[PDB]
């Protein structure tokens, strides 16, 4: 680009003009070219500021859900997150995400607490979940029904406060025994 | 590469007329024109050009024949038809390689289609060129280069444009070029094997934007759209404020050269229509003015000096003059910014 | 925290040359150096796109409440969006939107009611009027509601999981009880305690409404950042006013004043300041532009975590031990309720 | 000549737009009109003594919507931020700047919020984004036999939740999938 | 971890043209360009 | 001389550089040529 002077090349205006005449031009080239580079310079600085944050966010993502598991949801790819495998790349760095998706459902019944003789019973894990004819015990992601036993539950309550308790039977391995 | 470049150019998909032969009206030159010619062996010799085609401004006149050409600026007179009459004032013979270039394999089915394209920016007269016997129906589809072959410095002005013929015993393809920016695309050879407007389609807008012959699918923000002013008004005050020229111009006793009545003109608007129509002039000599250009200049103060005096007198009054009036009745200083009218 | 800021799209050719084709034709000899400013202000627009887009697209099927209303005497009608709003918006999100007023809205085609402007022209008419022009957001105000009922009715009926596969339906009461298990108080004190804990939701939803009411500026972040988006273009607009060392300010007036070859110094004066001024501007535009995208990426990962979720990391989803947050849409940023 | 693009040059102020009647309460003395930010507005006529404002010519900016030049060549025209009766009028009179004309079948009229699009029809059916108009439309290549059609956004797929007081979806099996992150 | 940086109040008259009264006149043909670089100087004291 | 950094005044235009023997393919009417970013890259020989 001219930037406003009689050539754009340098090794031809030397040469076309002398020196007490050339210099307002060749100051002209100078002023033109520098703020150009100053652009080139603060764009490639902004663009420096961005690319680190996004390392210190990789750098982050690598000792977290490489270095261990990660509780943050949608952190470590979409769903529970299980573990995770770094790939090179050029200039970046490309991530593999195995993530814990749950599939089938179905609506069986649920109830907050069971109570079984004036006590409610919780689940120590998991919620309280009936067929439609017997109620049954599981795990949260997963549905693994189980026999309610007092193993599966702990007890604390009178049976009048909680909303919504149903009436069933609890079972234990002591009275057996 | 696929270099951008803006110069006057003949638009893509423009409209070309097309002409018979069998009388050879004069085309308007402006901007260039696209010329191209089919032909089966040959029919036309030349080109002239200019404004007027008389003995009275310089000419162009580019006629060929089976050897060399006879391009020549030169001020002939007229031939109606031993295609000049006059070589007075004229210079500049060239003479070169001939422009017309036939090729047959044998057989008048590969007729030559010649594609020509002339253009006057700053004289430098520009000459372009391709010969191939294309599919020979008429103006091809498949992109083909001009290659330059003469650029000489005419220096006249042109505004018309004709044709010659031949002598015997489906071609005229005129286009006008435009100022337009365009895009071409380069082989690894150099030849252009491509090339794309950038003022006749959105796509092309945006693929000149971006400068690639591939556009992926997305949105591209190419230029700002702006409604034109139809019209344009000039509005000024209403203030008319005559001068006391009609009282300068309409008085009885003009007072003689030896006292020359000194009338300074102050708070008025300097209308000199009321000066064209009140004395029909024979000396309306301006100095540091124009005589067109008054009406659109302000100034501080206005001294109207009147006097009347005899008809060789009217042409002694001028700065740097001499005289019986000019030393000891009236002298104009040298440095006059004004107009002196006599009637 | 705000997630965008309002998109402008200046043209320099115009900007610094009003329609002058001897300025355009001056303009021309300093390179690219438009391209690079209109290349800039677009990865600017597209960058705010892709943050909001990111603060809300973060799950695909917009679910709807059900019909009936009541979640364990828990009531949600202040976030709820309310059918009788023709923009079916919730009562907080309605004094969001009424306590912040833009300067330039951008949707509003103005065109046409400048020269009807009758008193004097505004600031959007004034920057109409000097190669100054907002390009609207690709989401409208309208469906980021919907995008934050989606989101909230997921984390009301589904619990978290809806963000991790299908979306399971879970009653509040032991949705409650698990994100308090998840904290170190086991379910039985929230099923004796249930009408205390319903009550204390309910009268904190009802002051963080009046709180919000009654404040000067609690918004003050999003104010500011209109503001300051505001400012920085009035005074880019200003920036004409300045002769930068010439006879006139004004390229028409110095174009017909005097001739080409000695207007043509004080033209490039006038460009040399005018462009560097742009200059300014499109930097100042691209610092802001860095910071708004880092908050809304922590806005993202703040709604990923709290909404969707619960956060073990202290203080990060409000102050003390974090249970849930419900997002609430704001003009140019979003309102958490931890 | 009100209500019209024109170049006026009033007691020396030279600018271009459109000026018509204003209900300012101009103070005898004054001449002028201004703003906040300095800039004429309002110009008082010098031969009538009446009140016109100074606009905008038709300020905004042409954007391309197009597919892949190695799948079509139809393309649509967006005119940001104007009213588009506004260009058809302005396109009717030929005053437009912009040299390509781009037909207008009447059904390729498009009064979105922001700007027209031209060269594109609606489809009121909802499809995900291809490519970001703004305000909530996507244009798109589709089959009816191929165009440019221009709809709004579909947020996804509509679902409703089986809320109940005492129904509970439990997994009964689960999958594992591997994304990406770059 | 930085935490800070030194808060810096630069001004444009006295930075630029030291108690000349020509020089601030021309600074005036200026406009606001620097009006914005001491409020952004506010501005990063304010963030410090 | 080739393959050597030379001072060259090449038809008036001045510059310093390496020449060397090219395969490219100037037309008669070509002088002087160039590279993608316009410097002047591939100058004929005028003789030979
Ligand atoms: C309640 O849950 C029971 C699981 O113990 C299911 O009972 C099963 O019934 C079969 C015969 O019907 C038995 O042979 C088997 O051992 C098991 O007990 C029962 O289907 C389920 N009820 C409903 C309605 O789902
Ligand atoms: C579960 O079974 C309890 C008896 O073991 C029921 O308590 C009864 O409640 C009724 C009134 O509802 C009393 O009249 C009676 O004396 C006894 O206390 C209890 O209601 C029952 N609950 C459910 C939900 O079935
Ligand atoms: C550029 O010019 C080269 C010199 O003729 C071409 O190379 C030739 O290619 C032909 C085949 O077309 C070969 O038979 C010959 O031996 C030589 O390699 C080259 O193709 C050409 N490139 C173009 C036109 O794109
Ligand atoms: C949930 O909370 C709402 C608060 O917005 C209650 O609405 C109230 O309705 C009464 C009239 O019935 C108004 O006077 C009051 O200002 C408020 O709008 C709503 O009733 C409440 N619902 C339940 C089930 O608690
Ligand atoms: C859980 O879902 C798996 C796939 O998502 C099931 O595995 C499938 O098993 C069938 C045969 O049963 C194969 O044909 C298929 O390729 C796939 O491996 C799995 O059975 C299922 N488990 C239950 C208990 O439903
Ligand atoms: C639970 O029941 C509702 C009742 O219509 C049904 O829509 C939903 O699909 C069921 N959920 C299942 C089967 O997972
Ligand atoms: C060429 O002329 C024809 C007939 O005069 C006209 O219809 C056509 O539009 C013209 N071409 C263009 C590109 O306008
Ligand atoms: C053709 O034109 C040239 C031009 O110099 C002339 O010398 C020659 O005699 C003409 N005729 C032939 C047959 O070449
Ligand atoms: C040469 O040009 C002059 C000026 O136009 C003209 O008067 C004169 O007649 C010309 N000579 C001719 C025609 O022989
Ligand atoms: C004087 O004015 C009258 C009235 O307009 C006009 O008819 C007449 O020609 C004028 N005479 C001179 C000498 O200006
Ligand atoms: C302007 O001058 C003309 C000429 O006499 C007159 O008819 C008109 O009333 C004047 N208008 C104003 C506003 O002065
Ligand atoms: C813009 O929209 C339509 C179409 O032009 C019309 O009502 C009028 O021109 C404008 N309306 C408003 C409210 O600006
Ligand atoms: C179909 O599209 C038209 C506009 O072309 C719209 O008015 C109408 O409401 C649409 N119908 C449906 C069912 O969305
Ligand atoms: C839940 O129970 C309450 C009262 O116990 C009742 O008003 C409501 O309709 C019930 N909802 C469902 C979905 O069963
Ligand atoms: C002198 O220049 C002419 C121009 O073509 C040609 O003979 C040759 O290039 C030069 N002769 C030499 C170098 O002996």
């Amino acid at each position: 680009s001219k930037f406003g002077a009689i050539s754009s090349v340098l090794n031809d205006i030397l040469s076309r003009l002398d020196p007490p005449e050339a210099e307002v031009q060749i100051d002209r080239l100078i002023t033109g070219r520098l703020q150009s580079l100053q652009t080139y310079v603060t764009q490639q600085l902004i663009r420096a500021a961005e690319i680190r944050a996004s390392a210190n966010l990789a750098a982050t993502k690598m000792s977290e859900c490489v270095l261990g598991q990660s509780k943050r949801v949608d952190f470590c790819g979409k769903g529970y997150h299980l573990m995770s495998f770094p790939q090179s790349a050029p200039h970046g760095v490309v991530f593999l995400h195995v993530t814990y998706v749950p599939a089938q459902e179905k609506n069986f019944t649920t109830a907050p607490a069971i109570c079984h003789d004036g006590k409610a019973h919780f689940p120590r894990e998991g919620v309280f979940v009936s067929n439609g004819t017997h109620w049954f015990v599981t795990q949260r992601n997963f549905y693994e029904p189980q026999i309610i036993t007092t193993d599966n539950t702990f007890v604390s309550g009178n049976c009048d406060v909680v909303i919504g308790i149903v009436n069933n039977t609890v079972y234990d391995p002591l009275q057996l025994e | 590469v696929l270099h951008l470049t803006q110069d006057l150019f003949l638009p893509f998909f423009s409209n070309v007329t097309w002409f018979h032969a069998i009388d050879n009206p004069v085309l308007p030159f402006n901007d260039g024109v696209y010329f191209a010619s089919t032909e089966k062996s040959n029919i036309i010799r030349g080109w002239i050009f200019g404004t007027t085609l008389d003995s009275k401004t310089q000419s162009l006149l580019i006629v060929n024949n089976a050897t060399n050409v006879f391009i020549k600026v030169c001020e002939f007179q007229f031939c109606n038809d031993g295609v000049y009459s006059s070589a007075n004032n004229c210079t500049f013979e060239y003479v070169s390689q001939p422009f017309l270039m036939d090729l047959e394999g044998k057989q008048g089915n590969f007729k030559n289609l010649r594609e020509f394209v002339f253009k006057n920016i700053d004289g430098y007269f520009k000459i372009y060129s391709k010969h191939t016997p294309i599919i020979g129906r008429d103006f091809p589809q498949g992109f083909s280069a001009l290659e330059p072959l003469v650029d000489l410095p005419i220096g006249i002005n042109i505004t018309r444009f004709q044709t010659l013929l031949a002598l015997n015993r489906a071609d005229y393809y005129v286009g006008y070029l435009q100022p337009r920016t365009f895009l071409l695309k380069y082989n690894e050879n150099g030849t252009i094997t491509d090339a794309v407007d950038c003022a006749l389609d959105p796509l092309s807008e945006t693929k000149c934007t971006l400068k690639s012959f591939t556009v992926e699918k997305g949105i591209y923000q190419t230029s700002n759209f702006r409604v034109q002013p139809t019209e344009s008004i000039v509005r000024f005050p209403n203030v008319t404020n005559l001068c006391p020229f009609h009282e300068v111009f309409n008085a009885t006793r003009f007072a003689s050269v030896y006292a020359w009545n000194r009338k300074r003109i102050s708070n008025c608007v300097a209308d000199y229509s009321v000066l064209y129509n009140f004395a029909p002039f024979f000396a309306f000599k301006c100095y540091g003015v124009s005589p067109t250009k008054l009406n659109d200049l302000c100034f501080t103060n206005v001294y109207a000096d009147s006097f009347v005096i005899k008809g060789n007198e009217v042409s002694q009054i001028a700065p740097g003059q001499t005289g019986n009036i000019a030393d000891y009745n009236y002298k104009l200083p040298d440095d006059f910014t004004g107009c002196v009218i006599a009637w | 925290l705000p997630v965008s800021m309002t998109k402008t799209s200046v043209d320099c050719t115009m900007y610094i040359c009003g329609d002058s084709t001897e300025c355009s034709n001056l303009l021309l000899q300093y390179g690219s150096f438009c391209t690079q400013l209109k290349r800039a202000l677009t990865g600017i627009a597209v960058e705010q796109d892709k943050n909001t887009q990111e603060v809300f697209a973060q799950v695909k099927q917009i679910y709807k409440t059900p019909p009936i209303k009541y979640f364990g005497g828990f009531n949600f009608s202040q976030i709820l969006p309310d059918p009788s709003k023709p923009s079916k918006r919730s009562p907080i999100e309605d004094l969001l939107f009424n306590k912040v007023t833009l300067a330039d809205a951008g949707f509003i085609k103005q065109y046409g009611d400048c020269l009807g402007d009758i008193a004097a022209r505004d600031l959007i008419c004034a920057q109409k009027f000097n190669g100054l022009t907002v390009l609207p957001p690709l989401l409208t105000d309208e469906m980021i509601a919907q995008y934050t009922s989606a989101l909230l009715a997921g984390t009301i009926t589904s619990g978290w999981t809806f963000g991790a596969g299908p979306a399971l339906q879970i009653p509040f009461p032991m949705q409650m009880a698990y994100r308090f298990n998840g904290i170190g108080v086991t379910q039985n004190v929230l099923y004796e305690n249930q009408k205390l804990i319903a009550n204390q939701f309910n009268s904190a939803i009802g002051k963080i409404q009046d709180s919000l009411f009654s404040t000067p500026s609690a918004l003050g972040k999003l104010q500011d950042v209109v503001n300051h988006n505001a400012q920085a273009l009035n005074t880019l607009v200003k920036q004409l006013s300045s002769k930068f060392g010439a006879i006139s300010s004004v390229l028409n007036d110095i174009l017909s004043r005097l001739d080409p070859p000695e207007a043509e110094v004080q033209i490039d004066r006038l460009i040399t300041g005018r462009l560097q001024s742009l200059q300014t501007y499109v930097t100042q535009q691209l610092i802001r532009a860095a910071e708004i995208r880092a908050s809304a990426n922590l806005a993202a990962t703040k709604m990923s975590e709290c909404v969707l979720g619960q956060s073990k990391r202290v203080d990060f989803c409000g102050k003390g031990y974090h249970l849930m947050s419900f997002p609430q849409s704001a003009p140019h940023g979003v309102v958490f309720l931890h | 000549v009100k209500n019209k693009c024109v170049n006026f040059n009033f007691n020396g102020l030279t600018g271009t737009g459109v000026l018509t009647k204003s209900n300012k309460k101009f103070l005898p003395f004054q001449q002028f009109g201004r703003d906040i930010v300095d800039t004429t507005d309002a110009v008082r006529d010098p031969q009538t003594l009446e009140i016109l404002d100074i606009t905008p010519c038709s300020f905004g900016g042409v954007s391309v919507i197009t597919p892949g030049t190695n799948t079509s060549n139809q393309v649509a025209v967006l005119y940001q931020g104007v009213n588009c009766t506004e260009v058809s009028v302005a396109i009717h009179a030929d005053q437009l700047t912009p040299t390509w004309r781009v037909y207008s079948t009447g059904s390729n009229v498009f009064q979105t919020r922001a700007g027209c699009l031209i060269g594109a029809e609606y489809v009121n059916n909802s499809y995900e984004c291809d490519i970001p108009i703004g305000a909530g439309i996507c244009a798109s290549y589709q089959t009816q036999s191929q165009s440019i059609i221009a709809y709004t956004m579909s947020l996804g797929a509509e679902n409703s939740v089986a809320y109940s007081n005492n129904s509970i979806a439990i997994p009964t099996n689960f999958t594992i999938s591997v994304t990406t992150e770059i």
